[PDB]
C-alpha cells in the first residue's frame, strides 16, 4: 500500500547512509575471511570445504546479524519522536501500523539487499577462484544460510521495533536493544543447558529439546548446522535437538511465528505509545 | 460543517489543559485562534489532527471521526518547529511527502516554485536556514487538494513580504472554499484575512465570533498619539475635566484615549482648534483586544 | 566599539552566502538584523560567535578574537529554533546552563520566576509547549550579566504580551548598557527600540543606520486610511485632480496617500468637509521602510 | 578544570535513562552466570575456582564490553548536532575540547560505576554463597574492574573518534561495527594467518609486540597472570597509550565538525 513509500524512504536512506555500504562490506568480509583466512585456527590455511564455512559463518552470522539488525532498527521509531518528524507522519492518512509495517519492509529489504550483496562478492569468490567444488551444494546451502540470516535478520528488526515503542529515549532503546541481543545469545543458551545439568538429572528430561524453539539464535544454529550437510555430528546443546524436534519445514515456521507474534507485539506497543 | 467540538476536556497527566472547550468552523469559514503562551492553542490542534484522542468530548473533523485516515486524505496540517529530515534533498523531501498523500508528481516543481523556494532547492535540508524550513512546512501544507488546512504559529521566520504572500494565499483559498484555522501570535496583519477568532484563556474559551461582533461587545478605548497639537496644556486640561483619561508627556505632547463608540461627532474637534505638528491615530486593533480580554481572564 | 565586523565575507562550499558586511556596533546600541528569507542574517549573526571561521577577513568582538572563551564568557545566544534537552525538566536546564555560564544558582529562580514558567518547573522540556521553550531560551539568554546580547529570532512563539515585555526588557537592558545584536522579522514595534536598523538582502548590508537617519535617507509617502466615509466617487474626483496622488480602493473610501510633506497644509481640508467618520493616520513604518530598500535596491 | 558540569550532566543521563540498570544487572547476571552455571557444560555447579570463573568472564568481557562502549558514545557527538542542541553548547565559554573531554569522563563514570556495582555484586555473592576458598578475589577482580574500565574507555574514545566523522546518527553505528568488529574478528584471524603464511619466518621477536597493537588482546594479557616478554607495567601502559591517542585524535577530529 503507502507502506512501499515508505520502505521507498528508508532505503533511499540506506543509499545515502554509509549503512548499505558498511553492512555489505562488512558481512562480505566476514564470508571471505572464513573461507580462506579461517580454518586457520587448525594450521591449514586455505580451504573452502562448503559444510565448515556454512557452519563456522553460521556461528560468527547468529552473532552478528542480530545486532546489526538492533542497531539499524532501535531508533526507526524513538529517533523519528526524538527528530520531531514523527508527528508530523501521523498526520498524513497513514495507519500507525502501516508506518510500522512500512519501516519493517524497509529495514529488511535494507539486510537482505546487503546480505544478497556481500555474500555475492562471495560466492563468485568461491566458486571462481576454489579448485573443484560441486557447485550445486554450495549454491543450495549458501541459500539456505542466505535465506536463514535475513529471516534472522527481520525478527530482530521486528524485536527492536517492540523495545522502541516500549522506550522513550534513543540510548535508553540502544540499552534495552543491547540488554535483548546479550540476553538471547550468551543467557537463552546458557541457562537452559544449566537447567538440564543440574534441575534435571532426572526431573523431566522429555521437555528440553523442544524449548529451543524460543530462541531464534539457536533456531538458526539448528537449521544452518544440521541441514543435508553429511558428517552432520552436533557437539553440546544442539545435539539435544539435532536429533529430533521432527522439522524440516517446522523451525522455518516457528522462526516465521516469531516474526509475526513480534510484528504484532510491535503493532501493539506502538498503537498506545503515545502519552 | 467543517470541525465541529462537543466541548472538549483534555487531561495530560494529572494536569488538565483544556476544559468545556467547545468550538465550531464553518466549511469556508477562516477561525484564527489566539490564547496566552501556555493556554491550548497547539493541543487544541493536536486535538483536530486525531493525534490525540479527547477523553471528554467527540470532536467531529470534516464531518468525520478524526481516527479515519480519509480525513487525512484532504486534510494538511503545518506544525510548530517543523522539524525536518536533515540528509534529505528539499525536492526530494517533498516529492517524498507527495508521494505520501499521492499528489502527481506535476504539482511538486510548480508548488516548489509558487512558495518562492525553487531557486535554492536541490540542496539537503540541513543546509536551509529556519525561514526556508518554515517555506518547505508551508509547501508541505499546500501539497495536494486541501479541504481543511491546520496552520500552527505559520509566519515563524517568514519575511513581511513572504508574509503578506502568505497571507494573500490565505484569503485566495478561503475563496476557494477550502476550511483554515489559523493561529498566530502576530496579531499586526491578521484583521484583513480573519474572518472569525476565538481566545482562549488557561482551559476556558474565553469568547469566539468574527472582528465585528468581539469589537463591538468589548467597547474597547481609541488610542491617539500626538505630538504638539496646540500648546503643553492647552489641551490636556479640557479633557482632565471632562471626565476622560489624559496623561500629558513633559515633551509638549497629550495623549488623549476616547471611546470610539458613539462620540464619532467629537473627533471633527478633536483635530480642530490648532494647527498640530504630528498626529497618530490607532483605531482599537486586535492586538489590543487580546490583552483587554487576557487582562479579563484573571 | 565592541562588535567590529570589518571587510569579511563567508562561502559554504562552492556558494557565496555572505558578501562584504561591514558592521559596526558599539555598547547599548541596538543593532537590527532584516532582510530576505534566507540572505545571510543568521550565518552572520552565527559569525559573531566562534561557531563559524570566516572565510575573509576578520570579526573582532570585545577587541578580541571571538574563538578565546573570555570573549563568550561576556556574552549571550538565543539562537533561533531554540532546541532542549528534551528530557531534563527546565530548572535542571537552566541550572546547567548556568553551572557552564557561572552565577549565582539563585539567579536562576530568580530569572524561572521572572519570565513566568514558575509553574512550568519541574515538569520536562518535552512537555514543553513552544512558547514557554523560548521563554526558557531567553530566561537562559538573560543569565549572568550580558554585556553582548545576540538575541536572534526572539519574538516567535511568545503572546503580544510576552512579546511586548520581552521589548520592555530589551529596553531595560539598552538603559545599562548591554548591546543587543536583533535580527527578529516581526516588523511592527521594533523599530521604537532599535537604535541603528540594518536591512541586508541577499547581496550585502545595503542599508544601515537609525530609523530616523534611514527615514530621512529616503523620501518614504505618508499613509491615510478610511472606510466609508462620505462617499465613493466625490472623494476621488475631489482628490485626484488635486495635484495628489489617491489610492481608488473600492470599499466606498478614497484613501489618499500624501507626499509626507504636503499632509501638514492637507489637514485644513480634512477638517473642511472630510468628516472624521474613519481616519487613520500612519507615518511611513519600518513596514514601508523594509519594502523600499528592499525593491528598489535588490 | 570545568568539564565537570558536562561530566555530572551525562552522569545524570545515565541515571535518568534505563543504562545503569541494564549494564550493571547486564554483568550481575552473566558474572553470577559465569560463577554458578559456566561450568553447566560437564556439572553444574558453583564458584569451581576463582581463577577459572576469570577466563571466562575476560573472554566475554572481550566480546561485550567493546560493543557497550560503541553503543554509548556514537550519538554523543553527532546525536548533538542532529538535535542541533551541540551549536548551543558551543557557543559557551567552553571550547572544542573541553567538550569532548567532559562528555568521556561522564560516559567514562558511567562505565566505572556499572562495572563497580556489578562485579561487585558478582564477588559479594561469590563470597557469601559460595565456602570460604579464599578472599585475598580482591586482585583477581580488582584487577578485572581496572581492565575492564581502561578497555571501555579505550573503545569509548574510539567511538568519539568515529562519531566526531559522521554526519547522521544512523551511519555513525555503521562505522561503529567497523571498529568493533576489525578488533574482535579481523585483528586475530589475519594476524594467525600471516604467520600460517609465514612459515618460520615472521620473526618471532615482534609477535607480542603486534599483540600490543590491539586493545583486546591487551586487556586477555592482563587477566592471564594468575600463578611474558612484555612487562605488567608496559602491558598497562600501552592501553594507556591507546586512550591518549585516541582522545587526541577525537579532539583532532572534533575541532573540525563544522
Ligand atoms: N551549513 C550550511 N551549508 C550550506 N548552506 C547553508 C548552511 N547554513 C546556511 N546555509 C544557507 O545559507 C543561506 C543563508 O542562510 P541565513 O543565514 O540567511 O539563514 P537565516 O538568516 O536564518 O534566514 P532567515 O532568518 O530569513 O530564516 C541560506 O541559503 C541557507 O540555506
Ligand atoms: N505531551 C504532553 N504532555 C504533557 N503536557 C503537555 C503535552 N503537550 C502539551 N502539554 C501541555 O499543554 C500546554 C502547552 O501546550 P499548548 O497547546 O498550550 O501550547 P501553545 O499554546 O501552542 O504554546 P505556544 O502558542 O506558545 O506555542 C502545557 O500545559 C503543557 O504542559
Ligand atoms: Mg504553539
Ligand atoms: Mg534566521
Amino acid at each position: 500500500n503507502q507502506v512501499w513509500n515508505i520502505a521507498r524512504k528508508e532505503l533511499s536512506d540506506g543509499l545515502r547512509n554509509r549503512w548499505l555500504l558498511a553492512i555489505s562490506l562488512l558481512f562480505a568480509v566476514l564470508a571471505v575471511g572464513i573461507a580462506w583466512l579461517g580454518a586457520a585456527a587448525s594450521g591449514q590455511l586455505g580451504f573452502t570445504s562448503i559444510p565448515a564455512t556454512i557452519a563456522s559463518l553460521a556461528s560468527l552470522a547468529t552473532f552478528l546479524m542480530p545486532l546489526i539488525a538492533l542497531l539499524l532498527a532501535y531508533d526507526a521509531i524513538v529517533g523519528e519522536d526524538e527528530g520531531g518528524t514523527l508527528m508530523l507522519l501521523l498526520t498524513y492518512p497513514l495507519g500507525r501500523g502501516q508506518i510500522l509495517l512500512g519501516k519493517f519492509v524497509g529495514h529488511g529489504l535494507i539486510l537482505a539487499l546487503a546480505v544478497l550483496i556481500g555474500f555475492g562478492c562471495a560466492a563468485l569468490a568461491i566458486a571462481l577462484l576454489v579448485e573443484g567444488v560441486e557447485l550445486g551444494m554450495l549454491f543450495w546451502a549458501f541459500g539456505r544460510f542466505m535465506i536463514s540470516s535475513t529471516l534472522l535478520g527481520w525478527v530482530f528488526l521486528a524485536f527492536a521495533y517492540v523495545l522502541s515503542g516500549k522506550v522513550n529515549e534513543k540510548s535508553s532503546a540502544a540499552g534495552l536493544a543491547l540488554g535483548v541481543w546479550f540476553l538471547f545469545v550468551l543467557v537463552f543458551d546458557l541457562v537452559l543447558l544449566a537447567l538440564l545439568v543440574l534441575s534435571e538429572g532426572k526431573f523431566n528430561p522429555e521437555l528440553l529439546p523442544w524449548l529451543l524453539l524460543l530462541n531464534p539464535t539457536d533456531i538458526y544454529r539448528l537449521i544452518n548446522l544440521s541441514g543435508f550437510e553429511g558428517s552432520g555430528s552436533a557437539m553440546g546443546v544442539l545435539s539435544l535437538g539435532a536429533d529430533l524436534p521432527v522439522p524440516a519445514a517446522v523451525l522455518w515456521l516457528c522462526l516465521l511465528a516469531w516474526i509475526g507474534v513480534s510484528l504484532l507485539l510491535a503493532y501493539a506497543i506502538f498503537r498506545r505509545r503515545l502519552t | 460543517n467543517a470541525v465541529e467540538i462537543q466541548g472538549v476536556s483534555q487531561r495530560y497527566g494529572s494536569m488538565t489543559v483544556l476544559h468545556d472547550l467547545n468550538l465550531n468552523l464553518g466549511e469556508g469559514e477562516v477561525l484564527g485562534l489566539f490564547g496566552h503562551n501556555g493556554a491550548g492553542k497547539t493541543t487544541s490542534m493536536k486535538l483536530i489532527l486525531g493525534l490525540l484522542s479527547p477523553s471528554e468530548g467527540q470532536v467531529k473533523v470534516l464531518g468525520r471521526a478524526p481516527n479515519d485516515p480519509q480525513v487525512r486524505r484532504q486534510l494538511g496540517y503545518l506544525p510548530e518547529n517543523v522539524t525536518f529530515y536533515p540528509q534529505l534533498s528539499g525536492r526530494e523531501t517533498l516529492r517524498h511527502f507527495a508521494r505520501l498523500k499521492g499528489a502527481a508528481l506535476t504539482q511538486v516543481d510548480e508548488l516548489l516554485e509558487q512558495v518562492g523556494l525553487a531557486h535554492a532547492a536541490d540542496r539537503r535540508v540541513k543546509t536551509y536556514s529556519k525561514g526556508m524550513r518554515q517555506r518547505l512546512g508551508l509547501a508541505q501544507a499546500l501539497l495536494g487538494e486541501p479541504r481543511l488546512l491546520l496552520l500552527d504559529q505559520p509566519t515563524v521566520g517568514l519575511d513581511p513580504i513572504a508574509t503578506q504572500d502568505l497571507y494573500l494565499l490565505i484569503d485566495r483559498l478561503r475563496q476557494r472554499g477550502t476550511s483554515i484555522i489559523l493561529c498566530s501570535h502576530v496579531l499586526p496583519g491578521v484583521e484583513a484575512h480573519i474572518n472569525r477568532a476565538a481566545i482562549l484563556a488557561k482551559g476556558c474559551l474565553q469568547a469566539v465570533g468574527s472582528l465585528s461582533q468581539l469589537r463591538a461587545e468589548a467597547g474597547l478605548p481609541v488610542r491617539i498619539r500626538a505630538s504638539g497639537i496646540s500648546e503643553r496644556d492647552s489641551w490636556l486640561q479640557r479633557w482632565t475635566d471632562a471626565g476622560h483619561s489624559a496623561r500629558g508627556l513633559s515633551e509638549s505632547s497629550i495623549e488623549v484615549v476616547a471611546v470610539n463608540g458613539h462620540k464619532l461627532v467629537l473627533l471633527r474637534q478633536l483635530l480642530g482648534e490648532g494647527e498640530p505638528e504630528d498626529i497618530e491615530i490607532h483605531q482599537p486593533s486586535l492586538e489590543d483586544l487580546y490583552r483587554y480580554y487576557m487582562e479579563r481572564a484573571g
